[PDB]
C-alpha cells in the first residue's frame, strides 16, 4: 500500500482523535464563561464535526479564548485531513492515467 | 443567566387526577431542561432528563413535554407518594440554574385526628424535666386547634406545637403539641388534658390523664 | 448502592470556615463533574459551583458572593468545598451531585446540614412515650419517643432500625434557647405490642451519637 494511501488513512484516524479531544477540551475551556453553550460533551462533539467540516451554525461557537484556540485546531485538522484525502485521490488518478498511456 | 419560572408555586389536585407543572425559560433552550423531585427531608431525585426522556426507576405516571421556552412535567393518576417539590434545571447555557419550584398538594376526603396524650417519662422527671406530649395524627384539612387544661383550667405557657407537611403515605396532616413544665410544677397538679378541635367534629376530641 | 457520601452535619462559628466532603463510588470517569448546591430551609435549589476532579479546574456562581473554594482528591475519589467567613446567611443543607458532562445531576448526596452559630454541640436526650394505664385502645396502638435538648440539627429517627416504617411521623424540630426538640411517633397494630418489641433509634451527627430506646408500657 502506497504512502499517500496511508497518510490519508492516518489523517482520518487523527481527525477522529482531534474531534473527541476537541469536544472534551472545548467543554473545559467553556464552562466558567457566562452565556457559553459549548458546555456538555455531546453538543460539543457535534459542534466539533461541524467545525472540522468548516460548517457554522448560529452562535454555536466557543466564546472563550482557549475555546477558540481549540476551534482552530479542529478546523485545521479537518481541512488538512480532507485535502489530504483529496491529494491521495489525485495520486491514484495520476498513476492510473500513466498506466493507461503505457508510460 | 437563563431564568426559569415555575408558576404556580403550589398546585392542589384531587387523588387520581392528572397534574401539570410548568417551567418557562427567559429564552429558548431547545430541550435542555430536566426535572427533579424532592420529598420532605429527602434530596433531589432526577425524574426526567432533556424535557421528555424517561429515567429508569421512575413510575410511568411521569412524563415531560416542551421545547424552546415552555415545558411541562406531567403526572397521571396522582398519588400520595407524589407529594413533594418539583424543580426544573437547564443546561443550555452556563451557568446551570433551577426554577423556584412547585409544591404538589393532594386534596383527600376529610379525616378526624387520632389523638394520644403522653405523661412525662420517668427517665425524664429523674433529671428535673417534665414534658406532657400529645399527638394529633392523620387529620385533614390541616387546620386544627389544640387546647391544654391543667386541673379543669386552661393552660398555655410552656406549650410548643409542630406541624408536618402533607403526608406522602395517605395525604393527611399531623401535629405535635408539647407543654413542658418543671418537675415541681408537674409534681403539684392532678390531671392534664389535651383537646383537639377539628372541622370534622363540632365537639372536641379529648384525651386526659391524672398523675395518680 | 449509595454513590455519594456527605457528613450529615457540620457546626461552624460565625466568622470561621469549614471544608465539607463528598466521596464517590460506582462508575466514575475522568470526564465527570461534581457540583455543589445550597438549600436554605424552606427555599429552593441554588447552584454554588462545579469541579472536575481529574484536572482540578472549578467554576463558581458569580451572582452570589464567593464563600467557597472547590478542590478534589483523585486517589480517594473525594471532593471538597471550602466555605469561609460564614454568617447566618450561610446556614443550610449543601448537596453535592454528579454530572457526567451531559447537563443533569444523575445522583445526589444526602447533603450536609451546616449551622453557623456561637452555641456549642449538645447531644440529644431521648425519653420514651407509652400510653397511660387509663387510656384504653382498639385495633391500633400509638407510641412514640421524644428527642430534645440538642444542637444543632438534624436528627435521624427510625423504628426498629428502619424495619418499621408504615405509620411513622417525625415532627419538625423547634428552637427555644439554643436547643432543638422533636417527637417521632409510630403506630403498630395493638396486638403486636409489646409482644414484639418496638424501639426508636436516634442519631445526631453533630456529636456523632446514635442512641436506642425501647418503648415499654408504664410499670
Ligand atoms: C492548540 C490549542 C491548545 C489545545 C486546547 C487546550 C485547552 C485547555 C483548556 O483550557
Ligand atoms: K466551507
Ligand atoms: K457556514
Ligand atoms: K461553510
Ligand atoms: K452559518
Ligand atoms: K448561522
Ligand atoms: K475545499
Ligand atoms: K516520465
Amino acid at each position: 500500500s502506497a504512502l499517500h494511501w496511508r497518510a490519508a488513512g492516518a489523517a482520518t484516524v487523527l481527525l477522529v482523535i482531534v474531534l473527541l479531544a476537541g469536544s472534551y477540551l472545548a467543554v473545559l475551556a467553556e464552562r466558567g464563561a457566562p452565556g457559553a453553550q459549548l458546555i456538555t460533551y455531546p453538543r460539543a462533539l457535534w459542534w466539533s464535526v461541524a467545525t472540522a467540516t468548516t460548517v457554522g451554525y448560529g452562535d454555536l461557537y466557543p466564546v472563550t479564548l482557549w475555546g477558540r484556540c481549540v476551534a482552530v485546531v479542529v478546523m485545521v485538522a479537518g481541512i488538512t485531513s480532507f485535502g489530504l484525502v483529496t491529494a491521495a485521490l489525485a495520486t491514484w488518478f495520476v498513476g492510473r492515467e500513466q498506466e493507461r498511456r503505457g508510460h | 443567566d437563563i431564568l426559569l419560572t415555575q408558576s404556580p408555586a403550589i398546585l392542589s389536585v384531587s387523588p387520581g387526577e392528572r397534574v401539570s407543572f410548568s417551567c418557562r425559560a427567559s429564552q429558548s433552550i431547545g430541550t435542555d431542561i430536566h426535572w427533579y423531585q424532592q420529598r420532605t427531608n429527602g434530596s433531589p431525585r432526577l425524574l426526567i432528563k432533556y424535557a421528555s426522556e424517561s429515567i429508569s426507576g421512575i413510575p410511568s405516571r411521569f412524563s415531560g413535554s416542551g421545547s424552546g421556552t415552555d415545558f411541562t412535567l406531567s403526572i397521571n393518576s396522582v398519588e400520595s407518594e407524589d407529594i413533594a417539590n418539583y424543580y426544573c434545571q437547564q443546561s443550555n447555557r452556563w451557568p446551570f440554574t433551577f426554577g423556584s419550584g412547585t409544591k404538589l398538594e393532594i386534596k383527600r376526603a376529610d379525616a378526624a385526628p387520632t389523638v394520644s396524650i403522653f405523661p412525662p417519662s420517668s427517665e425524664q422527671l429523674t433529671s428535673g424535666g417534665a414534658s406532657v406530649v400529645c399527638f394529633l395524627n392523620n387529620f385533614y384539612p390541616k387546620d386544627i386547634n389544640v387546647k391544654w387544661k391543667i386541673d379543669g383550667s386552661e393552660r398555655q405557657n410552656g406549650v410548643l406545637n409542630s406541624w408536618t407537611d402533607q403526608d406522602s403515605k395517605d395525604s393527611t396532616y399531623s401535629m405535635s403539641s408539647t407543654l413542658t413544665l418543671t418537675k415541681d410544677e408537674y409534681e403539684r397538679h392532678n390531671s392534664y388534658t389535651c383537646e383537639a378541635t377539628h372541622k370534622t367534629s363540632t365537639s372536641p376530641i379529648v384525651k386526659s390523664f391524672n398523675r395518680n | 448502592q449509595v454513590q455519594l457520601q456527605q457528613p450529615g452535619a457540620e457546626l461552624v462559628k460565625p466568622g470561621a470556615s469549614v471544608k465539607l466532603s463528598c466521596k464517590a463510588s460506582g462508575y466514575t470517569f475522568t470526564s465527570d463533574w461534581i457540583h455543589w448546591v445550597k438549600q436554605r430551609p424552606g427555599h429552593g435549589l441554588e447552584w454554588i459551583g462545579e469541579i472536575i476532579p481529574s484536572y482540578g479546574r472549578a467554576n463558581y456562581n458569580e451572582k452570589i458572593q464567593k464563600k467557597a473554594t472547590l478542590t478534589a482528591d483523585k486517589s480517594s475519589s473525594t471532593a471538597f468545598m471550602q466555605l469561609s467567613s460564614l454568617t447566618s446567611e450561610d446556614s443550610a443543607v449543601y448537596y453535592c451531585a454528579r454530572e457526567r458532562g451531559d447537563g443533569y445531576f444523575a445522583v445526589w448526596g444526602a447533603g450536609t446540614t451546616v449551622t453557623v452559630s456561637s452555641a456549642k454541640t449538645t447531644p440529644p436526650s431521648v425519653y420514651p412515650l407509652a400510653p397511660g394505664s387509663a387510656a384504653q385502645t382498639n385495633s391500633m396502638v400509638t407510641l412514640g419517643c421524644l428527642v430534645k435538648g440538642y444542637f444543632p440539627e438534624p436528627v435521624t429517627v427510625t423504628w426498629n432500625s428502619g424495619s418499621l416504617s408504615s405509620g411513622v411521623h417525625t415532627f419538625p424540630a423547634v428552637l427555644q434557647s439554643d436547643l432543638y426538640t422533636l417527637s417521632s411517633s409510630v403506630t403498630v397494630p395493638s396486638s403486636s405490642w409489646p409482644s414484639e418489641t418496638v424501639t426508636c433509634n436516634v442519631a445526631h451527627p453533630a456529636s456523632s451519637t446514635k442512641v436506642d430506646k425501647k418503648i415499654v408500657p408504664r410499670d
